[PDB]
């Protein structure tokens, strides 16, 4: 998100199974990992609501920074 | 050969042409600069290197060359700046010439090695005992006089130096013109342009732009800040 | 360095012509979206306008520039050894 | 000098290196950009150790802390803070009994000496002279444990740079941060004299080094120490006067590991801003 | 033989100026080998620096009277001084003046020389 | 409309920044090649910056 | 503030005995320690600038020892002219804080 805002950065691996990253890998650790057929996202929980795409990923997995302040990613509204 | 000597030189004014006018030099080879443009560079800590071999030397000394006693005594780096010289020397029989027979690994570039430990050939090793088959390194070569080519000695000197310079050649210095489109040549950056007045702190010695242009010189003379603009210049459009 | 660039044709015309047609047609862009009437009208000093205001966009007929508020706050928003662009 | 061999007891901490270590690489003017270059630095956060060997007159019944073996690896940091003048020059090399050539540097007294000499070990052959106030120019006496040797070349003199600035009472006014690299060209030193208020902490604020000497050499070096152990001997058993007592020394180091780094000069030239690359996914993003 | 010899009123009223100057004779103060300090002793207590001053100008007090403390030098004259505001009963004391001495390769700190002393009482 | 000059002007940095490269030959300044080499082998390094 | 604090405040002592005197200070001084003497009715007098040596026409029964933050002055053979009161005095902080005095006398 904005430096302003924040300084917390997610990372996208890009068409690497979620479920062969322990191969792939602070944000190595495994805290919320959410697999999408774009890729693999770590350093991101995920939350189930609707809202207006942000920051697009790919597969329609709209994310936002909303807050307590992390990032989240969502299915697009 | 394997203990050669770095001199260096600085702080020095020479006439860089009698280095080739020495007609008793057998040939003399420049790699980075043009021979005859060797007065007008700047150099910096210049070495002066020297060791000498018996005749085949050029096979071997060169850039990227290989060659026993070049891969095992002393190779040039890969990028390299300087003009090695040779001239025969067998008239100053004489096993005096000592040469390192081999070495087990090879040696990089611009570095010395002077232990001479009787390397593991045979099988059989040893910690400070002649073991079988190790062949003893340190050999003095053959240097008869009535010896022919490519086995007689020579004085090989070879001379590398980098390209903050304080190593001037023998071109006078002359005096400075301000605000007007000159060829200046300060030490070692010359250009064309027309020298102003800036004023900022300059504490950094020298010089420096997004495309890396010079805007301000060091005077070596009367230490002071002056500043580089290009001379006026532009389109015509003529209009008929 | 200009004698060696001697043996390559007339690459240098080619661009220079090129880049020449470029500066030409934008230009006539500005020409052709701008200037579409042939009479520079006169803006009449507005009293009536059926009651609909319009103070914001006519230019101020007070400062000599022909410019207004909306249109210099315009000028203004936009971020571009005389200047020539940001860098 | 040397040591006394008297090793007590060897306490290892650690400390969080913040925001420091940014030098010049370059002697070329440039003035408000953002130039980003690689080479040889130290990490932004990472842990250094805190060698609490500062044995003022002892840490707690004359508990005197050695310092032995410290390997160059590559590059290293340096930086103390004390009032008394103590420190005293450094020493690299790697076998140090003349087999290469060491580092030695004697500061203060009339002017700094830097030598290469190939001897044996530190010689100490006048290390303490006429200090305090003696007052009496006998000249007959030496420093008893050890002997001194011959063999020596390129001797070099300057006016002092490690300065004490003004050595007083204050608050706290002494941070030096002797930097010493070894690249084929030269050995290169940087220097920061410092006044911060903090002892303990090491200063999060963004200082900058600059370029001190350009010495030519291509020795190798693979230890390095310090050595404050001149005047330690009690003069006279009864005068029982090493200075103070014996010494004391932070020598706070670290390692290298470089990096790409991407620095901002400010308007006039210095660096107001330094920002690392590998750090964290947001270094590798600016 | 270095001496110091004080000048001063000797009685001053409350809420007065007290003005003191210490005369140095034996060499010149501007040398700069010396901090000049004044010190004073109440009347059976113990000993209190009061502040010193280098011979360039720089000055040093304790904390405790700092603001109403100025020490001053006059090289050219070869005499320092002492004003001291706001005086109050506790400012009886004789007050000395003293060289003191220090080495850079070596900062130790000590009182080499020192004057005579003078009687400051506080009264109306 | 910011867009529009911003990719013009970065498109001209990069076309600016491009003089300081070497392109494998000795130097990113064409003057000290002059000024270093004669022009018998000069040649092979101006074609190739050029 | 340094707080200089010595084991004897008053003393009395016969003529040739030793006597020893001790001071601490409230944290570690190294041995920036200075010791002063105070005769009745006169001026203040350095004694000792530093233990190991001894200050121009100081008697020579004067000696110091001692480390971090606990010293020893002592008198090897005490005579009647030494009756006075000394003073340690430190010099770590910032103030040159002087001690609170220990009287010597002299039966
Ligand atoms: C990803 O892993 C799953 C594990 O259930 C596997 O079924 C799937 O084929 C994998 N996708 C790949 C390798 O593209
Ligand atoms: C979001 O939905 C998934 C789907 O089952 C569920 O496992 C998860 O707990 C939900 N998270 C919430 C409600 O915060
Ligand atoms: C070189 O020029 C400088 C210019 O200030 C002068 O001071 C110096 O003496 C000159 N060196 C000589 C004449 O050897
Ligand atoms: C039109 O706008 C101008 C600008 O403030 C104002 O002075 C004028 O009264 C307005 N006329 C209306 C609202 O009729
Ligand atoms: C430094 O060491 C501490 C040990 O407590 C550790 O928690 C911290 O992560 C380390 N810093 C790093 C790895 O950057
Ligand atoms: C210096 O080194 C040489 C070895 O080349 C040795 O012979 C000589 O004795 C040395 N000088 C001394 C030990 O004073
Ligand atoms: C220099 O010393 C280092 C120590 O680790 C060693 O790795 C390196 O090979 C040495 N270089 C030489 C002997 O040229
Ligand atoms: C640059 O120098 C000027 C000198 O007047 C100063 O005002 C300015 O603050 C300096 N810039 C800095 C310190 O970034």
């Amino acid at each position: 998100p904005g430096t302003n805002t924040s300084n917390q950065v997610a990372v996208l691996y890009q068409d690497v199974n979620c479920t062969e990253v322990p191969v792939a890998i602070v944000y190595s650790t495994g805290s919320n990992v959410f697999q999408t057929r774009a890729g693999c996202l770590i350093g991101a929980e995920h939350v189930n609501n609707s809202y207006e795409c942000d920051i697009p990923i790919g597969a329609g997995i709209c994310a936002s920074y909303q807050t307590s302040q992390s990032i989240i990613a969502y299915t697009m509204s | 050969v394997y203990a050669w000597n770095r001199k260096r030189i600085s702080n020095c004014v020479a006439d860089y042409s009698v280095l080739y006018n020495s007609a008793s030099f057998s040939t003399f080879k420049c790699y980075g600069v043009s021979p005859t443009k060797l007065n007008d560079l700047c150099f910096t800590n210049v070495y002066a290197d020297s060791f000498v071999i018996r005749g085949d030397e050029v096979r071997q000394i060169a850039p990227g060359q290989t060659g026993k006693i070049a891969d095992y005594n002393y190779k040039l780096p890969d990028d390299f700046t300087g003009c090695v010289i040779a001239w025969n020397s067998n008239n100053l029989g004489n096993y005096n010439y000592l040469y390192r027979l081999f070495r087990k690994s090879n040696l990089k570039p611009f570095e010395r090695d002077i232990s001479t430990e009787i390397y593991q050939a045979g099988s059989t090793p040893c910690n400070g005992v002649e073991g079988f088959n190790c062949y003893f390194p340190l050999q003095s070569y053959g240097f008869q006089p009535t010896n022919g080519v490519g086995y007689q000695p020579y004085r090989v000197v070879v001379l590398s130096f980098e390209l903050p310079a304080t190593v001037c050649g023998p071109k006078k210095s002359t005096n400075l013109v301000k605000n007007k489109c000159v060829n200046f040549n300060f030490n070692g950056l010359t250009g064309t342009g027309v020298l102003t007045e800036s004023n900022k702190k300059f504490l950094p010695f020298q010089q420096r732009d997004i495309a890396d242009t010079t805007d301000a010189v060091r005077d070596p003379q009367t230490l002071e800040i002056l500043d580089i603009t290009p001379c006026s210049f532009g389109g015509v459009s003529v209009i008929t | 360095c200009s004698n060696l660039l001697l043996q390559y044709g007339s690459f240098c015309t080619q661009l220079n012509r090129a880049l020449t047609g470029i500066a030409v047609e934008q230009d006539k862009n500005t020409q052709e979206v701008f200037a579409q009437v042939k009479q520079i009208y006169k803006t009449p000093p507005i009293k009536d306008f059926g009651g609909f205001n319009f103070s914001q966009i006519l230019p101020d007929p007070s400062k000599p520039s022909k410019r207004s508020p909306i249109e210099d706050l315009l000028f203004n928003k936009v971020t571009l050894g005389d200047i020539a662009a940001r860098d | 000098c040397v040591n006394l061999t008297t090793r007590t007891q060897l306490p290892p901490a650690y400390t969080n290196s913040f925001t420091r270590g940014v030098y010049y690489p370059d002697k070329v003017f440039r003035s408000s950009v953002l130039h980003s270059t690689q080479d040889l630095f130290l990490p932004f956060f990472s842990n250094v150790t805190w060698f609490h060997a500062i044995h003022v007159s002892g840490t707690n019944g004359t508990k005197r802390f050695d310092n032995p073996v410290l390997p160059f690896n590559d590059g290293v940091y340096f930086a103390s803070t004390e009032k008394s003048n103590i420190i005293r020059g450094w020493i690299f090399g790697t076998t140090l009994d003349s087999k290469t050539q060491s580092l030695l540097i004697v500061n203060n007294a009339t002017n700094v000496v830097i030598k290469v000499c190939e001897f044996q070990f530190c010689n100490d052959p006048f290390l303490g002279v006429y200090y305090h106030k003696n007052n009496k120019s006998w000249m007959e006496s030496e420093f008893r444990v050890y002997s001194s040797a011959n063999n020596c070349t390129f001797e070099y003199v300057s006016q002092p740079f490690l300065m004490d600035l003004e050595g007083k009472q204050g608050n706290f006014k002494n941070l030096r941060e002797f930097v010493f690299k070894n690249i084929d060209g030269y050995f290169k030193i940087y220097s920061k004299h410092t006044p911060i208020n903090l002892v303990r902490d090491l200063p999060q604020g963004f200082s900058a080094l600059e370029p001190l000497v350009d010495l030519p050499i291509g020795i190798n070096i693979t230890r390095f120490q310090t050595l404050l152990a001149l005047h330690r001997s009690y003069l006279t058993p009864g005068d029982s006067s090493s200075g103070w007592t014996a010494g004391a020394a932070a020598y706070y180091v670290g390692y290298l590991q470089p990096r790409t780094f991407l620095l901002k000069y400010n308007e006039n030239g210095t660096i107001t801003d330094a920002v690392d690359c590998a750090l964290d996914p947001l270094s590798e993003t600016k | 033989q270095v001496q110091l010899q004080q000048s001063g009123p000797g009685l001053v009223k409350p809420s007065q100026t007290l003005s003191l100057t210490c005369t140095v004779a034996g060499g010149s103060i501007s040398s700069g080998t010396y901090y000049w300090s004044w010190i004073r002793q109440p009347a059976g207590k113990g000993l209190e620096w009061i502040g010193r001053i280098y011979t360039s100008g720089s000055a040093n007090y304790n904390p405790s009277l700092k603001s109403r403390v100025t020490i001053s030098v006059d090289t050219s004259k070869n005499q320092f001084s002492l004003r001291l505001s706001s005086v109050t009963a506790e400012d009886t004391a004789v007050y000395y003046c003293a060289r003191e001495y220090s080495s850079s390769y070596y900062y130790f700190y000590y009182m080499d020389v020192w004057g005579k002393g003078t009687t400051v009482t506080v009264s109306s | 409309l910011q867009d529009v000059v911003n990719q013009n002007a970065q498109a001209l940095n990069t076309l600016v920044k491009q003089l300081s490269s070497n392109f494998g030959a000795i130097s990113s300044v064409l003057n000290d090649i002059l000024s270093r080499l004669d022009p018998p082998e000069a040649e092979v390094q101006i074609d190739r910056l050029i | 503030a340094i707080r200089m604090t010595q084991s004897p405040s008053s003393l009395s002592a016969s003529v040739g005995d030793r006597v020893t005197i001790t001071c601490q200070a409230s944290q570690d001084i190294s041995n920036y320690l200075n010791w002063y003497q105070q005769k009745p009715g006169k001026a203040p007098k350095l004694l000792i600038y530093v233990a190991s040596n001894l200050e121009t026409g100081v008697p020579s029964r004067f000696s110091g020892s001692g480390f971090g933050t606990d010293f020893t002055f002592t008198i090897s053979s005490l005579q009647p002219e030494d009756i006075a009161t000394y003073y340690c005095q430190q010099f770590d902080n910032l103030p040159y804080t002087f001690g609170q005095g220990t009287k010597l006398e002299i039966k």
